[PDB]
This record gives structure tokens, C-alpha cells and sequence, in this order.
């Protein structure tokens, strides 16, 4: 059976917001 | 009567007359494919004797010549089929060759009419096989299954039936093992039962009965001469492929291709292992002489497709897995290739159709549920994706790709700890296998993403880095690394990595923003 | 070695069990039951265990039956096996032929028979037959004929070789008789040699060894069961057809088509006999479903052409005989139909072309037709050369005797003409022919009588003439002229009236009339 | 094999001329 590549987690737009809350 | 085979009607039983010189002569003509001669002699002996056995053998000649109507008529004329089981078998066989399905069923019966041994297949078995062939063509796959199971129970030597059951995937992995385990091998040889049974087990599901299968493989390897058998090398290769030992699979599978160049069953394993290693050249050579010499075989177009697949020509790959799975709708490998083409294009629903029709043709194996899980992740059905993933895991727990997928799911819930454990185990797994290292950059980066979530920034850097390593040019893992750096409060390092992202893809919306804030 | 056959190496000889015995019995029965996935799987296992050449051979059998010739060759040519086993050498060579590798075939077989009893055909013989199959495909027809006769000389049971020589008209009529006469029937059975020889004579031409043929059919006839045999029956009808006994032929032919519907060997004879019998309906019936059932066979399109013949749509019949002979250029009966259709429609050179191509296939009949054609063209030397060549073949066909008569007549040998016409009428009585065409022979006899001044005999024959075909102006003119000679102007007048009414423009009638006027 | 019909000698002008040897 052909195989495929592991799914890759991506940095999302929501991650940059979880950051902004550095206050 | 139906308990015997053609061996009983062979002229060569004289070894244990004019009609007897004629028959010897007709027999040898047949055997030597001198058919004008065998028809000539066979017609004279039948004219003299009127014996059913002579009608049978004459009918045989016509079948070798493709004159199926003619044999049918000859065996019908005198109501022969009523006076001879061989003649009934052969008349039915011609009827099937003629696509006369109700005719054949009139002659065979809709179920086994018969509810010692001469060395051949009991004609009783052969007629259930024939009945199986009919039911397949009427698309009563349930009655075909039963009516083919019966052949095997009647005589373990009816491998045309076994081959149909297994090739048409009429059985579940379990059903197949229970079948061969319960077969009556004395119909082969009471005293050598283990030899045939071990041969059959080699055809079966590699994972579920690892134990019965390992002594069968040992017993047969102790038999002088079988170590070079294509069927034996194939339990191994398939077993090695499940463990992801792809170089090992190629060593074996390439050796089979030199000592038996016309062996075709070897190709799916061989092809799939070459794709894993990225061997365009080898895939290209194979596909080309396959279409040259076997344009009419589905495997040929599996090979053309897999090639367009280490080459990333997804449209023409899809075309060819389409062509192959159409040429042989029972051909599982072509369906997997077909589904992957859709997955890559982002055609989730069609990918899911193809993977579900493939899970039928590969039942008892963990990969189709794996793929269904991964594709349902894409759609955002985490509950569903998890159902399918727990399902593959129950079938087989030692495939790095599955642990990665279970890890992306734990991470999508908010179970970072479990995600880390799963990712760490994929990585451990991959070190034992022989897989192309490059695709696993995603797992490393995955482990890195679990770590920033747990605010373990140094373990994250190290993992993200090892991700970046295995993939020369990824904008998203550079952005990831920067996100971590400015969490560590080192905007200067975050800045150089953001410059790399925006260079690999100058448009990314989030890389620009993370740079926006890294002004420090 | 190569003296033996495939029976020597059959698993059943065990009758004269190990694991390899069981597997062999199993693969063998699987092969006879045409369960080829099964036979390949068992055949592979036994071969792996033993490495035995006879296991290699049987494995290639199944690949052969499968159509996997490339694979069979590969398996047999990979380990010098073609050299260790005559059966392997045969089977490998068999595959190369199937693959069209003519040169590689000869490499296994050798260009000459290299070798110059178990019930089978000596492999030496089979290899001679294959050797001929190759030379045929290299168009080396001289050495194919020769390398086929080798086959039959080596084992008389090599009927494939025999069938090639005969159905491909590779030999003279005499060449063939000469051959089945000198066979060593002891390669079949010393005792009972006669049985096989008679069977082969049934295939040879009916009109050269009428003595051996009669003794042959006689012996076979006494054997119970063989009266139902097509080969015997088909031979009988060929004989019958040569004797113009068309009802008899048709009684046999018809019995063949009911008791064995799938053999199409019978048709050209059945169709030809129906044409003479004028059965337009049967010809319509039979052709229609032949086209419906076997559109691919030349036979069926011969049947269509022949139907257009008893209906005189000649432009169409020529159309389907054309089609029938382009499909199978080797199909004799179709070139005759073709040729005849030119003859009918007045095109001589084309008919003669078709006739002489038709003669290559096949007999007194083609030479006879060539003869009739040159006579219409008025080439009397050529007409005679052909008719004589046809008479040397068979002296008892009333049609041929009519043509000799007409040649004798055209060179003014009246007494020989009369002799020929009289014998033609004797022979015709013994036949089952339609009688209206023979009116021409009666009138011919009358014309010869007229030329010898014997006028009372002329009147009788001439009258017997139009009796068989009443709508005929020329015999009335004929009769009239014989009356003028008999100095009876009045009866000449009544007859010239009848023929002028039949053909109002007749130039000879008109002139001949004015003179009778007294 | 298909057969055909007996050729027929016909009456000729030479035949009328032949008669005209009435002298």
C-alpha cells in the first residue's frame, strides 16, 4: 500500500493572538 | 462419482485394444496441443464406443479450441451430463464461458446437490467453484462466498476457489483464518496436512495470527527448495513492509524479479517500496516495460500512477489509478493510490470514498482506518478521526505514522502531555524502521509545537530545529521558531527566522505580523 | 528420448505416494479441469522442490494454456532445459512459434530433422511438424512440404502434419496418394495398420485411386459406429457429387447438418448441391442465418453469393464471392463462384483469371471450366489443351463430354462429336441432374447429325432438344434448316414462324425463311 | 464446386451458306 506523510501542525493566526496576551 | 476427478477417466489408467490405441493417441494429441488431430481421433473413438468418457475428452478438445458452444452441444445431445459428473462439470464450464448463467445453474443446481480419492480435485468441489463463478456474475456475492467456501471444505485442493475468495476479498481477515484452520487436509494428504495448510496460511493476514504464521514460515523454510519460492518470500516481504523495513522489502522483492521476471504479484510491494524511497528512475523503467508487455493488466497502470506520484504529477497519477481500479475494481493498491491523489488535491470527500472502498479490499489491516482518520482530521471531525485512529491502533500499534496522527489529535484536544508521548514514540519507532527520514520533519516540529504549548521553550527549540533540518525549506517552522524565541524574550533571534519565512513565502499574513511585533 | 511422447512423462505413469507425487497428480488434474490458477500454484511448488525437467515442462503447459507463451519460453530456455528434455525442447519451440520468433524456433529445432513406443505421437514427429509451421511462415513452401512429410514418415499418427499438407493443397493428388500409401502404420499398430490407412484415404481425392478408396470405405463401413462419422459421410458425398448424384449428396449432407451442427466443412458441398437443385429458399434460409451466426467465415459469404446465383442477381453474387475470396484467398469454392459470375456476365479474361487461380487450390472441374471459357472465346487449341487435361483426370462427367463434343464439332470431326454427345446422354441418365440444361446436348447431337447429312436422326435429337427447354428460337431455326435439306419447305416454314415469334429480330431466321417460301 | 451448363452449338450464317450449296 502506498503511504503518505505525517500530518503537520501549523502555527495559526490564533497562535499570534495567544502571544499578544503577554500582559 | 462426483467424489472423483478426471484422473479416474485418464486413458493412462490402462497402466494399472483398438479403442485403447485411439485414446492414448487422442490423449497425447491434446497434451501436445495438436488439436486438429485430437478432434480427429476423439471423434472416431466416440463414434465407435458411445462412452461418456470419450464424449468428455472430445469435448475437452473443443474447449481448448474455444469452441464452447460446440462442446456444450456435444455434451447436451445424449443427456451426457446426466450420466457423467465430468460431463456435467464440462458442460457447466462451457455454459459459464458462454455467459449463460441460468443454463449453468440449471445444470449445477442453485446449491450443492451432493449435500473415495484418486489424486485430483473432487468434481464435487469443482462444481461448487463453478456455482461460485455464476453467483459472482449475478452479483449474489453472499451466495458466491458460501458456494466457494463449500468447494474448499469439500476438497482442500480447490485453490481456484481460495484464490477467488481471497482475491475478491469476500472474507474478513478472521473469516479467512477460520476457513483454512477448519479445512479437511486429508483430502490432500492426511500425513502431509501441515505442508498444504502452511502454504495457505502464507496467503493470509500477516498481523492477526503472528504465531501460527511463524511456524508455517519456519516449517516451509526447512523444506529444501522453498526458500526460493515466490509465495514464501512474499509472506516475509509483506511482513517486512508492515514493520516499515523498506530496504529489506526491496532486497527480497528485487531478487524475486530477477529469478522470476514474469511474476506480477510482486509489484504492489515493490512499487510501493520504491515510492517510499523516491526512486523515479526505477519506477520509470518498470512502468515502461510493463505497459509494453502487459497493457491489459491493472498492475501495469498502478505502476504508471505510482511513478507520476514520486514526480508529483497528481492529475496524471489520478488518471492511472482510476484506469487500474476500473480494469480491476477488486485491486486494492490502485484504490489507495486513487484516494491519495484526491487527498493531495484537497478533495476530501472523494478521498474518503476511495479510502472506504479500499478498506473493504484490505480488511483486517490498519492502514485504511489510518488514512480515513487523517482525512477526517482535515475536515475537522476530530471525534470521527479519533474513532478511525483508535480502530487502526487496535489492529496494529507499531506504525510511526499512526502515533503521529494520534498525537495531532491529542494536541487538537488540549492534551499536550499525551501528544508529546505519542510524538516521542513515533520518533523512537522511526529509528527502528528503514523509512526515508525526510517526511518525519513534521513529527519533530509537531513535538516542538507540543512543547511550546507546555511553555517548555528550550525543548521546543531543539525539536523545531530538528524539524527544520529534515526539511530544507519550510516557512512555517521558521515562523514557529520565532514565535518561540520572542516567548523566550529574544526578539533578535526571532527576527532573523522571520526573515527566512518571508523569503520562502513573502506573503504569509502571520509571518508579517510576528515580524511587526518583533521590532524591539 | 524423442522417440517417446508426452505420455512417458505424465504423472499417471506412477500407476505402473510421496509429497511430490501428490502435487503432480494434483497439478495434472487441475490442468485437465482448466483450473489454471490452481495448476500454476501447485506446478510452481513442485518445480521449486525438485528442479525436475518434467516439472518444468508441465508448468509451461499451464502457462501455455494461459496464453503466457513468453513466460513458458523463459522458464524452459533459462536453464538449458530445452537441452535436457525433448518434451521441453518441443514446448519451447512451440512457444517461439506462437510468439512469431521464426529464427529462434529454428534454433531449438534445427533446420533439418536432427534425430534421423508409448502410444503417443513421437516428439521427433511433432518437432518436424513445428519445423514445417515455421517454414510456412517464412514462405519457404518447398521445405515446409518436405519437413511435414518427415513428420508423417516418423509417426503416422501426426495428423496435424497431414492436415497441413492436404487442407493447404501442398501436394498433387498423386503426391498425396503416394504418401498415405508408403506410411509405416506400425507407428500406430502393426496389426490394424489397415484401419488408420483407410481413415487417411478418406481425405484424399476421390477420382484417382478408385480401387483403394472403395476397399477403404468398405472396411470402415463394416465397423459399427462409423456410419455416423462425418469424415466417412463427407467422403461418400464427395464421391456422389463427382457422379452428379445431387439428391443422394443432399441426403447425406443434410444428415450431417442435423447430427453435428457445428462443422462447417460440409457447406460448400451442401450449397453447391442446392444450387444445382435450385432451392432458392433453402439457400435464403441457410445464408441469412449464416451471415447472422458466422459473419467472420468465408463460408457464409459464399452462401450469400450462391443465393444470388439461383436468382440471377449476378452483379451482387459477384460482389459476395469477391468478399468471400478476399477474406480467405485460399478458399477454392469462392474463386469458382467468382469466375462463374464473370462467365455469366460475359467477361472472359476475368473469369479465366479467377478460374486459373481457383485451379491452384483443389480436379477435372477447374480445367473443364477454363476449357469452356476458351471455347466461348473461340480459342480452340487452348480449349482442347484444357479439356484434355480435364479428361485425363476423370472421364465420366457428362459436362466434360459435352465440351469435347463441341470441340470435335468445331474442328469438323462429326463422328467423334456424335460419340461424345451420345455418351454424355448415357452418363446423364445415371445422374440426378436437372434435365433442362441438357437440352443443349440433345440439340448438339442434332447439329452433328445435320452435318453428316443424316437428317432423320437430327430431327429426333433436335426435338428431344426443345422438349427439355421449349422457349428456344435457335433449335426451331435448327429444325427448319434440317427441313429445307429434307426438301420439305412447309414444315421448315411453320418452325421458322415459331422462332421468329420467339426472337423477332433474328437475322438467320429471317434469311432462312425467305428461302423456304414456295 | 459450383458447376455450369453445357455449351450449346448454335446455328450460323455459315450454316445458311452451307445450305445455299443447293447447286
Amino acid at each position: 500500500m502506498l503511504r503518505r506523510n505525517p500530518t503537520a501542525i501549523q502555527i495559526t493566526a490564533e497562535d499570534v493572538l495567544a502571544y499578544d496576551e503577554e500582559k | 462419482n462426483s467424489q472423483l476427478s478426471t484422473l479416474t477417466i485418464s486413458p493412462m489408467t490402462y497402466l494399472a485394444s483398438r479403442e485403447d490405441y485411439l485414446r492414448l493417441w487422442r490423449h497425447d494429441a491434446l497434451m501436445q496441443q495438436q488439436y486438429k488431430c485430437a478432434a480427429f481421433v476423439g471423434e472416431k473413438v466416440l463414434d465407435i464406443t458411445g462412452n461418456p468418457n470419450d464424449a468428455f475428452w472430445l469435448a475437452q478438445v473443443y474447449c481448448c479450441t474455444g469452441d464452447y458452444a460446440r462442446a456444450k452441444c456435444l455434451l447436451t445431445k445424449e443427456d451426457l451430463y446426466n450420466r457423467s459428473s465430468a460431463c456435467r462439470y464440462l458442460a457447466a464450464f462451457c455454459l459459464v464461458k458462454l455467459y449463460d448463467w441460468q443454463g449453468a445453474l440449471n445444470l449445477l443446481g442453485e446449491t450443492n446437490p451432493f449435500r473415495m480419492q484418486d489424486g485430483g480435485i473432487k468434481l464435487e468441489a469443482s462444481m461448487c467453484y463453478l456455482r461460485g463463478q455464476v453467483y459472482t456474475n449475478l452479483s449474489n456475492f453472499d451466495r458466491a462466498k458460501e458456494c466457494y467456501k463449500e468447494a474448499l471444505m469439500v476438497d482442500a485442493k480447490c485453490y481456484e476457489a481460495f484464490d477467488q475468495l481471497v482475491s475478491n476479498h469476500l472474507l474478513t481477515a478472521d473469516e479467512e483464518w477460520d476457513l483454512v484452520l477448519k479445512l479437511n487436509y486429508s483430502t490432500y494428504s492426511k500425513e502431509d496436512a501441515a505442508f498444504l495448510r502452511s502454504l495457505y496460511m502464507l496467503k493470509l493476514n500477516k498481523t492477526s495470527h503472528e504465531d501460527e504464521l511463524r511456524r508455517a514460515e519456519d516449517y516451509l523454510s526447512s523444506i529444501n527448495g522453498l526458500e526460493k519460492s515466490s509465495d514464501l518470500l512474499l509472506c516475509k516481504a509483506d511482513t517486512l513492509f508492515v514493520r516499515s523495513r523498506f530496504i529489506d522489502v526491496l532486497a527480497i522483492t528485487t531478487k524475486i524479479l530477477e529469478i522470476d521476471p514474469y511474476n506480477l504479484d510482486v509489484y504492489p510491494l515493490h512499487l510501493a517500496s520504491l515510492h517510499e524511497s523516491g526512486e523515479k528512475n526505477k519506477l520509470y523503467l518498470i512502468s515502461n516495460d510493463l505497459v509494453d508487455r502487459h497493457p491489459e493488466k491493472a498492475v501495469t497502470w498502478l505502476a504508471v500512477g505510482i511513478y507520476y506520484l514520486c514526480v508529483n504529477k497528481i492529475s496524471e497519477a489520478r488518471r492511472y489509478f482510476s484506469k487500474s481500479s476500473t480494469m480491476d475494481p477488486q485491486f486494492g493498491p490502485a484504490w489507495i493510490g486513487f484516494a491519495h491523489s484526491f487527498a493531495i488535491e484537497g478533495e476530501h470527500d472523494q478521498a474518503i470514498s476511495a479510502y472506504t472502498t479500499a478498506a473493504r479490499l484490505f480488511q483486517g489491516t490498519h492502514l485504511p482506518y489510518l488514512f480515513l482518520g487523517m482525512q477526517h482530521m482535515q475536515l475537522g471531525n476530530i471525534l470521527l478521526a479519533n474513532e478511525y485512529l483508535q480502530s487502526s491502533y487496535a489492529l496494529f500499534q507499531y506504525d510511526p505514522l499512526l502515533l503521529n496522527e494520534l498525537g495531532v489529535v491529542a494536541f487538537n484536544k488540549s492534551d499536550m502531555q499525551t501528544a508529546i508521548n505519542h510524538f516521542q514514540n513515533a520518533l523512537l519507532l522511526v529509528k527502528k524502521t528503514q523509512s526515508n527520514e525526510k517526511p518525519w520533519a513534521a513529527t519533530w516540529a509537531n513535538l516542538g509545537h507540543a512543547y511550546r504549548k507546555l511553555k517548555m521553550y528550550d525543548a521546543a527549540i531543539d525539536a523545531l530545529n530538528q524539524g527544520l533540518l529534515l526539511s530544507t525549506n519550510d516557512a512555517n517552522v521558521h515562523t514557529a521558531i520565532a514565535l518561540v524565541y520572542l516567548h523566550k524574550k529574544i526578539p533578535g533571534l526571532a527576527i532573523t527566522h522571520l526573515h527566512e519565512s518571508l523569503a520562502i513565502s513573502p506573503n504569509e499574513i502571520m509571518a508579517s505580523d510576528l515580524l511587526k511585533r518583533a521590532l524591539e
